């Protein structure tokens, strides 16, 4: 029943916002509040989170 | 452009993408385990920060400067914890600070280390190290308060991630581990020792504060490593023995109720007084002493008479002046005495008192040695060379003493001479003693104006001392007024009277000496403070028009940033634009008319076939007044010059709200009215409404215009919001004028410069917090969303609660955040951005400190402006914003390595920044505020307590002199206090100290003052009456018999009375002339003006007035007149200003109003303040005694007489009477509720009227008996009447201060009751001892008029006809009037018989 920004669904609710998905990272938050302010087609076509997920990206650097 | 963050995202030059910083938080996030809704708001606030320092510097530079900032630098307070804590140099840094002057395995050593290690990081790893401290940061709840503790978890977490362990553990750790294992604990540990739960509330428990663990207390612990060496896990050993990669994952095994402890103890306040300001009254007292001592050789001259005029030998005159040392001595180790009970003492610093001890007992012993050598009976038999010689060295040692005792500071007297290993300061000089330094001139005048105080007022008060005092002691310490006595002690009660009066002259001139420094403060502020106009150039007899003349090259020049741009344009045509928008934003808020404006703006209409004659400047130059005039002088002060709005940083507005209006309600417009009372104050506002409305028109939106036009005369959070948002049309505005290539590129498309300037506006500005959105009522929530819809870009934060995922278990707390372009939900609330989850309830005390801390972490930007729930802002006020951000001093500096090699702690410019800059019309209320230093150090409240943190932290505050803000005591025994006075250097804390404290403490020496001199003259007098008087001149010789034969001298006392009239009469007239300065500019019922002066000066005052009157019919002096004018004015002027008090039926509807209004160690410490009371009643009974000792008269030999008995039955009559009458209630049915509820309610009153009417009876009885003896003298019972007043008062105090430290608590109920009859009884007779006196002035029927006329000197001068009411109201009226008219006139006839009744007795008994 519950829905993100641009129609699509949500299966996994964040545990301290139920109205977010669990897996989205912040750049599809801010491209969220910056496409809330003006309604421009381009700001949903640059979402990354379901090609990546929540995990780091592959050959991250390492440190110690 | 079209990016989210474009100084950092659109530039090349970046070390490091944003899909690289993304990548950092989302892997401490999934190592550490918190929150995920938390990691992206810090990743936004990360980013904002970024953005901001990124757009008037290189992004290389920027983030380097955040790094040096928050971690490594030497401004960064995690360096100063680690320095202090890990390395253990905070002996080191006390000494580097102490000899800075002079520099201008060791610290220097680390320090080279530390830069080192720091210089060589790479950017991902700088990016990485503050992440992790933002993001432990974003969660700590109520540990925000507490920076060290934060520190040192920060501290254990770094460690923890670089350990094998982190980096082979295959599963992430679960979300939420960090506020569950570490946070809660803390946070229960904090509310449970504060709330207790009972029935499955929670109440607040009460007990002493001395057994409550504040916030203070925890951070404290983690300043030195004994500190950390107490924290215990539960099986017994201790955290420090783990190694350093496994303290964090055993951090939640701590038990905190076993490790924190109370550090600072508070006591009785005159003991926190002598310890915090010692150097004032060694000062003080040590040179009055050598004042008193060289002037009087009487006490130590052998067979002394001035006939003989045999001086003492010089070696005595030298040797008793050199005493002054011994006080001076005296009073350190009294002071030292004292801070021994304020700290623990086996805490760290405590050990230093004890070796200060043996030092300041060496140098009393030194310095009282060679004076009993002196003094000894073998030297003064003999004389010798080598006692004059060994006087004159203890002179100038003790002159050297008072003078080293003077200057030094308490903390840090004797630290290079111990050379110890154990602590060495009492406090920490890292966070309690890191004062910024001052430069330049300002340092010099420090030292010049205080020496010229000095100099005048110590070369002042001996002129008046040598010569006020010195004929008095001569004559009064050497009279005889022999007597027989009384035989019951002895004639000493005779013979001690004039040595009595010599010492209440010399203790009253010992309180008068300190009066006269604050004069001279004064006189010597002022001076200076108008001869610096001369070099500042400030022109006061210039014209206000040339003024406004030179307002548009000001305008020009000082407003826009037109220095960086090139000159295309025309300066007019830039100034019009600005002009024009001012006069334009005045008219649309009804302050001025259409004819009005057309005088004011630049005008088009001059042909346009040439391009010269296209603008004409205004006439003008050829509340809006008072804006206006504000405007054009305050451009006068010089102003730095501004970025432009490309290059200003990002700052944030923060607001709290609770219960306050939002909008006014229909209710609130028609019923009492509201609208007529803002109609008939502003009128033609009005009519500009009523005539702007029908240019565009149940009447919805005339009902909703008449509403805000309401709303925004009255107080209202819509008056405030909207008088704010003139931040984003300013930006806007400056924007759009200071380019106009950007103007012209759109070429006519309105829509597309709007939403760019929409854009740019909402980067540089952004937030109110409501902690009840979830509980308002329907009407409140209909008015919360108006907001929303009106200014979309407002940002709310609230406070949200869940049911318990568990059964029975407490309820989560959130915290959530919400805006104008949130989606609506269908159950009709808004979609939330963030919910961050609590451990718990955030407010546990009262106050807004706990508002405005859970809606902190929402803030953006570097600059916070901090505003309450009323306040207002304009336009013209609002295009000032980047010069007044300039005044922090880092928008134009240049950009240095902190870490480079060769750079020197000494040769550094950046270590002292500005913490405060203030708005005024060096402490004051904080308006900006530095967000970076101030949230690395606690909260951001509490704004004086605030002021002295940050100073004591090593901040600097300013003010702002062109800027405006539109704004509309006894509790200070704390920390703060103690830290400032015993260790800052002389001349601050003597700045300090002479404006917040020596106010009051000159308030409360002037009253002690008073009553001394009143009792000195009530002996006195009683003197003078009694002795034969002889009168003389100056004219005298030296020395002759006078024509009275066998009289005493007593002229010098006469003398001695009007100059001490003469002083106090100065001392006031320069305390008043501030209240007449601020008055001057601008031309009730009885019960609460009773109420607001009670207990201020107006039983002292009835007191005051008895002693005067006894001292005027014994013995007449000139200057008592202006004692009794005085007395008078204080006693009669809250009435004079009462409107309409002459009034019959407004005084006795008063009347009415008043007469219903009426129906351990610690033992003797607590008790050591009964004395100031008993030596006064002490004095008071001598003074009775000695005219009933029949002095002046030849007496009689061997008979015996004494008064004594009949003074204890006066004192203890009515208190006995009072326990009869309770008695009596008590044995008249009080085990049944019934029989009193029945005949009397509050039969109190009853005991309270017959207590009141005995106590009357009882000073009856007193006259009766003492008149007895006298028919025509009345001198004599006043004393007495004034004696048996202070003995109820002595007893009433020794009573409650027994108390202070089966029928034994009705006892205490008792005590209690008994002293409430007689405060009772005495206010009774007061009340209406004040309203008897104004009865003539109500009978003329003149004096309406005259009041009347006082309204025109009043500035309203308005006044409107009362409501109309019902002829059954005016019946009742005037029949209450009648009923009082009585009453008042059958207690007056009560009042003249009680005096007249013994008048006619005196003549017809015996
Ligand atoms: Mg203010």
């Amino acid at each position: 029943v519950l829905c993100d920004v641009f129609g699509q669904p949500i299966t996994q609710a964040d545990i301290s916002n139920p109205t977010r998905a669990r897996d989205e990272r912040p750049l599809d938050t801010i491209r969220s509040f910056e496409y809330a302010v003006s309604g421009d087609p381009v700001w949903a076509q640059q979402l990354e989170t379901p090609t990546y997920g929540f995990r780091v990206r592959p050959d991250f650097p390492v440190f110690g | 452009p079209n990016e989210p963050y474009p100084a950092w995202t659109a530039d090349s030059q970046s070390p490091v993408s944003i899909e690289q910083i993304e990548d950092i938080f989302i892997d401490l996030t999934n190592r550490l385990g918190f929150q995920r809704d938390s990691m992206r708001n810090m990743f936004d606030h990360f980013m904002v920060l970024l953005d901001s320092r990124s757009s008037r510097m290189s992004p290389d530079q920027a983030l380097l400067s955040l790094h040096a900032d928050y971690i490594g630098g030497d401004t960064a307070n995690y360096k100063k914890w680690y320095f202090a804590a890990q390395l253990d140099m905070d002996d080191e840094i006390g000494f580097r600070n102490m000899s800075l002057g002079k520099l201008s395995n060791s610290l220097e050593a680390a320090d080279f280390r530390w830069k080192a290690k720091m210089n060589q990081l790479s950017p991902l790893e700088r990016v990485r190290h503050i992440a992790l401290y933002l993001l432990c940061w974003g969660e700590a709840n109520q540990v925000r308060f507490t920076a060290e503790c934060l520190c040192f978890i920060y501290k254990c977490a770094l460690d923890y991630l670089d350990s094998p362990l982190c980096q082979q553990r295959q599963e992430p750790m679960p979300e939420g581990d960090f506020l569950n294992r570490v946070i809660t604990p803390i946070y229960h540990f904090i509310r449970n020792q504060v709330y207790e739960i009972v029935d499955g509330r929670f109440v607040k428990r009460e007990r002493d504060h001395n057994k409550i663990v504040g916030y203070d207390d925890l951070n404290q612990l983690f300043w030195y490593p004994e500190g950390i060496a107490k924290i215990v896990l539960e099986d017994g050993t201790k955290l420090i023995e783990l190694p350093l990669e496994e303290r964090y994952l055993r951090l939640g095994d701590v038990v905190w109720d076993d490790v924190f402890f109370k550090t600072y103890k508070e006591t009785r306040t005159w003991l926190h007084l002598v310890t915090n300001f010692n150097r004032i009254w060694v000062m003080h007292i040590s040179i009055f002493w050598m004042y008193f001592a060289y002037n009087s050789p009487t006490f130590y001259t052998h067979n002394y008479q001035q006939l003989v005029d045999n001086q003492p030998l010089a070696a005595y005159k030298w040797a008793s002046c050199a005493l002054g040392g011994t006080v001076a001595s005296l009073i350190q180790i009294v002071a030292t005495l004292c801070e021994w009970s304020f700290v623990p003492r086996k805490w760290a610093g405590a050990q230093h008192l004890s070796r200060r001890f043996w030092f300041l007992c060496i140098i009393f012993g030194i310095n009282l040695g060679p004076i009993i050598f002196v003094f000894a009976y073998d030297k003064d038999t003999v004389y010798s060379t080598a006692a004059h010689v060994v006087a004159a060295v203890m002179f100038f040692v003790a002159v050297a003493t008072i003078i080293f005792f003077s200057i030094m500071p308490l903390g840090g007297l004797f630290t290079s001479y111990m050379k110890k290993s154990t602590r060495r300061y009492v406090a920490s000089q890292t966070f309690t003693a890191a004062f910024a330094p001052l430069h330049g001139l300002d340092r010099w005048m420090s030292y010049l104006v205080w020496v010229t105080v000095f100099a005048a007022k110590y070369s002042e008060s001996y002129y008046f001392l040598v010569l006020s005092l010195r004929d008095p002691i001569r004559i009064l310490s050497t009279t005889a007024m022999r007597c027989t006595g009384e035989y019951w002690w002895g004639a000493v009660l005779c013979k001690v009277q004039p040595k009595i009066v010599l010492g209440l002259v010399i203790a009253t001139d010992f309180i008068l000496f300190f009066l006269d420094t604050y004069l001279w403060y004064i006189i010597v502020n002022t001076i200076f403070s108008v001869g610096k106009s001369f070099y500042l150039g400030i022109s006061i007899l210039t014209p206000w028009r040339n003024i406004f003349t030179r307002l548009p090259k000001r305008i020009y020049s000082k407003i826009l940033a037109t220095t960086d741009m090139e000159i295309k344009y025309k300066p007019k045509v830039l100034i019009s634009q600005v002009w024009n928008a001012i006069i334009i934003s005045m008219y649309r808020e009804h302050l001025l008319a259409i004819d009005h404006v057309q005088k004011l703006l630049y005008h088009q209409v001059p042909s346009e076939i040439e391009g010269k004659r296209t603008l004409r400047a205004p006439t003008f130059f050829v509340e809006a007044e008072r804006r206006i005039s504000f405007f054009a002088q305050s451009l006068s002060t010089p102003i730095p010059e501004p970025l432009p709005v490309d290059n200003m940083p990002t700052f944030t507005v923060l607001t709290p709200h609770y219960a306050e209006r939002i909008l006014l309600s229909l209710r609130e417009i028609i019923r009492e009215t509201l609208l007529e009372y803002l109609k008939q104050l502003h009128p033609v506002e009005w009519e500009c409404f009523v005539k702007d409305t029908k240019i565009l028109a149940a009447a919805p939106e005339y009902t909703l215009r008449t509403r805000i036009w309401a709303s925004l005369r009255s107080q209202t959070l819509y008056r405030t919001i909207s008088g704010f948002m003139n931040y984003s049309r300013a930006i806007k505005l400056l924007y759009r004028v200071e380019n106009p290539e950007i103007v012209q590129m759109f070429g006519g498309n309105a829509e597309g410069l709007e939403r760019e300037l929409e854009k740019m506006a909402r980067r540089k500005f952004k937030l109110v917090s409501m902690q009840r959105l979830a509980k308002f009522k329907p009407h409140e929530l209909e008015n919360a969303e108006f907001l929303l819809r009106a200014y979309p870009d407002l940002q709310i934060a609230y406070l949200d609660e869940e049911p318990p995922l568990t059964e029975g278990e407490e309820p989560r707390i959130y915290s959530a955040l919400i805006d104008g372009h949130c989606e609506i939900l269908d159950n009709g609330r808004r979609r939330p951005k963030f919910r961050v989850q609590l451990s718990g309830n955030p407010i546990l005390g009262d106050g807004k400190s706990d508002n405005q801390n859970h809606a902190l972490i929402f803030y953006r930007g570097e600059y916070i402006q901090l505003i309450d729930a009323n306040q207002d802002n304009y336009l013209e006020e609002c295009l000032k914003i980047r010069s007044v951000l300039a005044e922090f001093e880092e928008l134009n500096v240049e950009q240095v390595n902190p870490y480079a090699p060769g750079l020197r702690y000494e040769e550094q410019t950046t270590n002292h920044p500005v913490a405060i800059v203030g708005a005024r019309e060096h402490y004051g209320h904080p308006d900006f505020i530095n967000a970076t230093f101030m949230t690395t150090r606690g909260g951001v409240s509490e704004d004086i307590y605030a002021g002295m943190n940050a100073m004591l932290r090593g901040g600097r505050i300013k003010h702002c002199e062109y800027y405006q803000c539109g704004k509309g005591g006894e509790q200070m025994l704390s920390r703060e206090y103690y830290y400032l006075g015993t260790q800052l250097p002389v001349d601050r804390f003597l700045t300090f100290y002479y404006a917040h404290p020596g106010f009051h403490l000159n308030n409360l020496f002037i009253q002690l003052s008073l009553q001394m001199f009143m009792l000195t003259l009530v002996n006195l007098s009683s003197l003078a009456h009694e002795s034969i008087m002889c009168i003389y001149d100056r004219n005298k010789p030296k020395t002759d018999v006078l024509v009275p034969i066998g009289c005493y001298n007593f002229q010098p006392a006469v003398d001695w009375v009007r100059r001490y009239t003469l002083s106090i009469f100065i001392v006031f007239w320069i305390a008043f002339v501030p209240i007449v300065v601020q008055e001057l500019i601008e031309r009730i019922p009885f019960s609460i003006l009773y109420s607001r002066f009670a207990g201020s000066a107006i039983y002292m005052g009835a007191r005051s007035m008895l002693m005067l009157l006894f001292g005027t019919v014994a013995h007449w002096q000139a200057p008592l007149l202006w004692f009794w004018a005085s007395l008078s004015s204080l006693i009669f002027a809250p009435f004079v200003f009462n409107p309409h008090q002459f009034a019959w039926e407004d005084f006795f509807l008063d009347y009415r109003d008043y007469i219903r209004w009426l129906s351990a160690h610690r033992t003797n410490l607590i008790m050591a303040e009964i004395i100031p009371c008993a030596i006064y009643a002490a004095g008071c009974f001598i003074a009775f005694t000695f005219i009933n000792a029949q002095t002046g008269v030849k007496t009689t030999d061997d008979d015996r007489v004494n008064s004594v008995l009949r003074i204890i039955i006066c004192t203890l009559a009515p208190i006995a009477v009072n326990l009869g009458v309770l008695f009596f209630c008590m044995g008249m049915s009080c085990c049944s509720g019934p029989l009193f509820g029945m005949c009397c309610k509050k039969t109190g009153s009853v005991m309270a009227g017959i207590a009141h009417g005995v106590a009357v009876i009882v000073h009856i009885a007193f006259f009766i008996v003492m008149w007895v003896l006298e028919s025509f003298n009345f001198v004599r019972m006043l004393i007495g009447v004034v004696t048996c007043i202070q003995c109820q008062r002595l007893i009433f105090h020794c009573m409650t201060a027994l108390m202070l430290t089966a029928w034994t608590q009705p006892s205490r109920e008792l005590t209690a009751k008994v002293i409430e009859l007689s405060e009772f009884a005495a206010d009774f007779v007061l009340g209406h001892v004040i309203l008897i006196c104004q009865l003539p002035l109500i009978i003329i029927p003149k004096i309406d008029k005259f009041h009347s006329i006082m309204l025109f000197w009043l500035k309203p001068s308005r006044q409107i006809r009362p409501p109309i009411y019902s002829l059954k109201q005016t019946r009742l009226r005037k029949r209450m009037v009648k009923k009082y008219c009585s009453l008042y006139f059958l207690v007056l006839a009560i009042f003249a018989g009680c005096i007249i009744g013994p008048a006619v007795a005196s003549a017809k008994i015996h």
